[PDB]
């Protein structure tokens, strides 16, 4: 960012942001299907996932 | 009144049902008989307190 401009600068922020947002989402549903806890897979597959 | 009630029986005996038929299973128990894991309610993740035997 040392030579960045602004609206860089923000983009790169925006960029940030959106990749944590959806890494805290990722992190929260891997959890929650590695501990079993996936029932629309157990039920559109008819089996435990 | 003896062959009227005679005639009314004839006819009861023809044309009257003693039950609608609805199917016995909607008498059958579901939870407390031990026959619960034939309804497959409770498949993801089931309780395992719960018989897995359906004998009942
Ligand atoms: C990065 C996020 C992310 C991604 C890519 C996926 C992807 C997947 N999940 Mg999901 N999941 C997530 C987060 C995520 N999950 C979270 C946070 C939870 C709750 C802890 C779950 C809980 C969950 C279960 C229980 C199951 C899955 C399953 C799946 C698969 C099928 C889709 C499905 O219906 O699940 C989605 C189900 C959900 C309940 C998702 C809830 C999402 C929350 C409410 C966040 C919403 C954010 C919102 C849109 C933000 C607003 C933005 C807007 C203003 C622009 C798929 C691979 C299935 C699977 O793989 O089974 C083997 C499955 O059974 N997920
Ligand atoms: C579908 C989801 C998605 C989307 C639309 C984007 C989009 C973007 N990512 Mg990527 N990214 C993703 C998933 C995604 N990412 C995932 C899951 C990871 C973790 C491995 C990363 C890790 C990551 C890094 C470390 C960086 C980007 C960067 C970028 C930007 C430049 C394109 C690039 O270099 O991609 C190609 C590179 C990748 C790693 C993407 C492929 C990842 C696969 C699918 C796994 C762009 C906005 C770069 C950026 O502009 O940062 C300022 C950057 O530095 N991404
Ligand atoms: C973002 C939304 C969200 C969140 C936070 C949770 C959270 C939870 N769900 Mg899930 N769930 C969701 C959406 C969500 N659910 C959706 C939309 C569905 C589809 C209907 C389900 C369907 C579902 C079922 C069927 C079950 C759960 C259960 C659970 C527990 C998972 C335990 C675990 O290992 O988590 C991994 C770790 C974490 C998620 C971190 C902890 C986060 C909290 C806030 C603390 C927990 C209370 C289980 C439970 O006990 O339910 C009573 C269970 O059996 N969920
Ligand atoms: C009736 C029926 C069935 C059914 C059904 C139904 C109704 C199922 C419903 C499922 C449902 C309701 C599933 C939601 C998923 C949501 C997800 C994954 C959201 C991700 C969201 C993400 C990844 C968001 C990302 C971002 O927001 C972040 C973090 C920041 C923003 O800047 C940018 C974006 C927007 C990218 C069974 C049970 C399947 C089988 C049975 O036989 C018959």
């Amino acid at each position: 960012t040392s030579k960045k401009s602004k609206e860089e600068i923000l983009e790169l922020r925006a960029i940030e942001l959106k990749h944590g947002r959806v890494a805290m989402l990722a992190v929260l549903g891997w959890f929650h299907v590695a501990a079993g806890f996936h029932i629309i897979g157990d039920l559109a597959t008819g089996t435990y996932l | 009144k003896e062959q009227q009630f005679a005639w009314a029986k004839a006819y009861y005996r023809k044309y009257n049902q003693e039950t609608d038929g609805k199917d016995p299973k909607y008498s059958k128990p579901s939870t407390g008989a031990g026959v619960f894991r034939k309804f497959k309610i409770d498949w993801p993740n089931p309780d395992p307190s719960i018989p897995d035997t359906t004998d009942g």
